[PDB]
């Protein structure tokens, strides 16, 4: 317990400080940039929409876990798991999970999982978007269920906190309506992102805070420690001028009590 | 002893804000309760500003106090507790993130919180209200009665600097009577 | 230091006060100057001198360095007297001022999104600023 | 005095950068004029490597000096300011980010 | 430690230098040996001793973790004499090789945390990889 250790922690500590302004700059770019794209993507789904006019109940749930697993992360599933055991039923409702904790939901539930994911499926949009367009199809086809709605546990600014849902179905056939699905996922994707993004934003600036009480407890216990020393140190450093001078008090001692 | 009673309060303040100084722990050594002001609480509102969850009282043991009493205490120091975590998940993730029970939660903490401020006698000549002072028995009963959430309907502004728990009810039932007339004689032009 | 550094100072600055009409009328005004190192209040002779007065104005470095004079730290600043120790219309004239400053410090601290809530942000982001 | 002016510039080692040692809190109390030195600034081959953030002088005033130099001193220190902020956000995120 | 024991050093270490013709004409180098606790170069002996000498070798326990050896921390070690006490070809071969560690270690500290890098950047790297 050094003032170089405590100088070398709150150097650290005041470089992540400012490291995490840089991350918030970064942080912001990044969500400018894709809302910058998701207006790009809502006209061209509106420009399908109208090509496809011009060319012209079981519902499929899909159920995703949220990225991390904290406070955050497990009020949001539990909110989950209420929306889910209200509005689903297990006899006219097929449920798809991704993830191990709404894969637990649903099975706690005994919901008709029609098939498991991996969450990293998520993470590339063109897979997942893929996968799930070919599934709906063939579902669609064999007339197994009729409406679509994809279920994440996230909050969102625009729902006063409320998760991100949005019913997709209802809204060469084949190829056009792919397209407009896979446009629809896309944009569900980017607006989760936007979202993810803000509430980065806001962690960044909990984070910081952390840091700054941090360093005031670090401030504490050094000085109450570099206090204590010093006193001892001083304290045994006279214990030796005392000491060699007991023979003087004594003679003093004896003389005044002799005195007069 | 059997001659009577002598209860001493004593006032500390450690400079520095030390509380591990030898001073203090030698103090801390005889303390069978500890009252701890919060500049936080302060800084709320909420007067007196005593912390109910950082303070302590040896006498919340089985062998003095009764059994209720206990889980009452209990029961309203984990409510604050949880109160606080989830208003700590609302400041950032919105308040409609939460399911029905956490909601029910969150109301009854902001309830207890707000009903435990409290008008004070000696200082009634200069602000007006009246002070009170609210029998063990009434505290008890008022705190059993929110922490069912019975009253969480009334709005929390209500709570605030109040006496016995059958107050809020009254305020809320007069200010309700005369609403009432109110939406009458608007629907009369 | 001695052993009785904290009575050398009190029984100092324990004789400054108002004193009644039979005992003089007069009174004695004392401001003690007390220098910290890198900011820590908390040394033995500033938290000594602290714990006598009735309140202090600590002047910060790092309002010094970004050109604020006089740099004089609000928050960290106490006059445990209050509007007791003012006149009737300067208690008037300066009630709440300290509430709205700790508002401005917070939300200029804390802007966070370029969302914003009402025509009062606008209406701190004002007064604040005047203040200031 | 009359008879003339004594003007001292003194040197003094800071040990391990302890500001606070008591030889140092002695010696500020009569230093009218700060020049504190970087050893990283000299790293970087500047020369007299003197960091002009860091130090000050009581002179630098309008009882001595003109508006003109006042006003040059400030927009100086508040430029190096500056770009020393800005240069980390240079080397972390590209200098296209500004 | 005994009030003269800065003296005893001292009046040691300065026995050590080069001498003219007129009084023997040879040299003395001395290479003194200090051991520090935990890095702290605070101690009273290690200050003394930093204070007698001409320049200090600093060696760290953290670049014996990181594999280099010797570990000798060029941004902490420091030679008063510089290219005095170098040759001719010497001097010239090695003008400039402290500012490259020094932007090198600051590069590389940063890297961790960094995601772009100039092409002077890669340059950097490749050289400060080179003088490692």
């Amino acid at each position: 317990m050094k003032r170089k250790d405590v100088e070398e922690k709150k150097q650290n500590l005041d470089f992540y400080h400012n490291y995490i302004d840089i991350s918030k700059i970064k942080v912001l770019q990044k969500l400018n940039e894709e809302i910058a794209s998701l207006n790009m993507l809502k006209l061209q789904k509106g420009e399908s929409h109208y090509l496809l006019n011009r060319i012209i109940r079981k519902e499929l749930y899909i159920l995703i876990d949220p990225k991390k697993l904290d406070l955050f992360s497990e009020a949001l599933l539990r909110k989950l798991s209420q929306t889910v055991k209200e509005r689903i039923r297990p006899d006219k409702d097929f449920v798809i999970t991704v993830g191990t904790n709404v894969d637990n939901i649903a099975r706690q539930l005994n919901l008709n999982i029609i098939d498991h994911y991996d969450l990293d499926l998520f993470n590339q949009i063109d897979d997942f978007a893929n996968r799930i367009g070919e599934l709906v199809d063939v579902g669609l086809n064999n007339k197994i269920f009729n409406y679509v709605s994809l279920l994440i546990a996230q909050s969102s600014t625009k729902n006063n906190g409320g998760l991100v849902q949005e019913r997709i179905v209802p809204f060469f056939y084949e190829q056009f309506v792919k397209s407009v699905f896979k446009q629809e996922l896309f944009e569900f994707k980017s607006i989760s992102v936007i979202e993810e993004l803000k509430i980065e934003l806001q962690l960044l600036d909990e984070k910081k805070k952390r840091l700054e009480e941090q360093k005031k407890e670090l401030i504490l216990k050094w000085n109450r420690a570099r206090k204590e020393e010093a006193t001892l140190q001083s304290t045994l450093l006279f214990s030796a001028f005392k000491v060699k001078n007991q023979k003087s008090t004594r003679d003093e001692i004896l003389r005044l009590s002799k005195g007069k | 002893t059997k001659d009577g009673d002598i209860t001493s309060i004593q006032a500390m303040y450690i400079p520095a804000d030390d509380f591990t100084d030898p001073a203090a722990v030698a103090a801390f050594a005889h303390f069978d309760s500890t009252i701890i002001l919060s500049r936080q609480l302060a800084a709320e509102g909420v007067y007196p500003a005593i912390d109910p969850l950082e303070s302590n009282s040896k006498m919340l043991s089985i062998k003095y106090t009764s059994r209720e009493h206990l889980d009452i205490a209990k029961k309203t120091v984990q409510t604050l507790e949880k109160t606080k975590t989830l208003e700590d998940i609302i400041n950032i993730l919105g308040f409609d993130a939460l399911s029905e029970d956490d909601k029910k939660v969150v109301e009854v903490g902001r309830r207890l919180k707000w009903f435990l401020t409290q008008p004070f006698v000696v200082a009634e000549k200069f602000s007006g209200v009246p002070g009170k002072f609210v029998r063990l028995k009434d505290s008890l009963k008022g705190i059993k009665t929110i922490l069912d959430g019975d009253l969480n309907h009334i709005p929390v502004s209500y709570f605030s600097f109040v006496g016995v728990v059958e107050e809020i009810i009254e305020k809320f039932n007069l200010d309700a009577k005369k609403e009432a007339l109110k939406n009458e004689l608007e629907q009369n032009q | 230091y001695p052993g009785d550094i904290f009575y050398v100072h009190s029984s100092l600055l324990e004789r400054g006060g108002k004193y009644g009409p039979e005992f003089g009328g007069g009174s004695i005004t004392i401001l003690p100057i007390a220098q910290t190192l890198a900011g820590d209040i908390s040394g033995y002779i500033p938290t000594n001198l602290i714990s006598i007065t009735d309140g202090q104005i600590y002047t910060s470095a790092k309002l010094f360095n970004e050109g604020t004079r006089p740099a004089i730290d609000v928050n960290l600043s106490v006059s445990r007297l209050g509007s007791a120790a003012q006149s009737k219309f300067m208690a008037f004239a300066s009630s709440g001022l300290k509430k709205i400053y700790t508002e401005y410090k917070y939300l200029k601290r804390l802007s966070s999104f370029s969302s914003k809530i009402s025509n009062r942000d606008l209406e701190t982001l004002q007064k604040g600023k005047a203040f200031e």
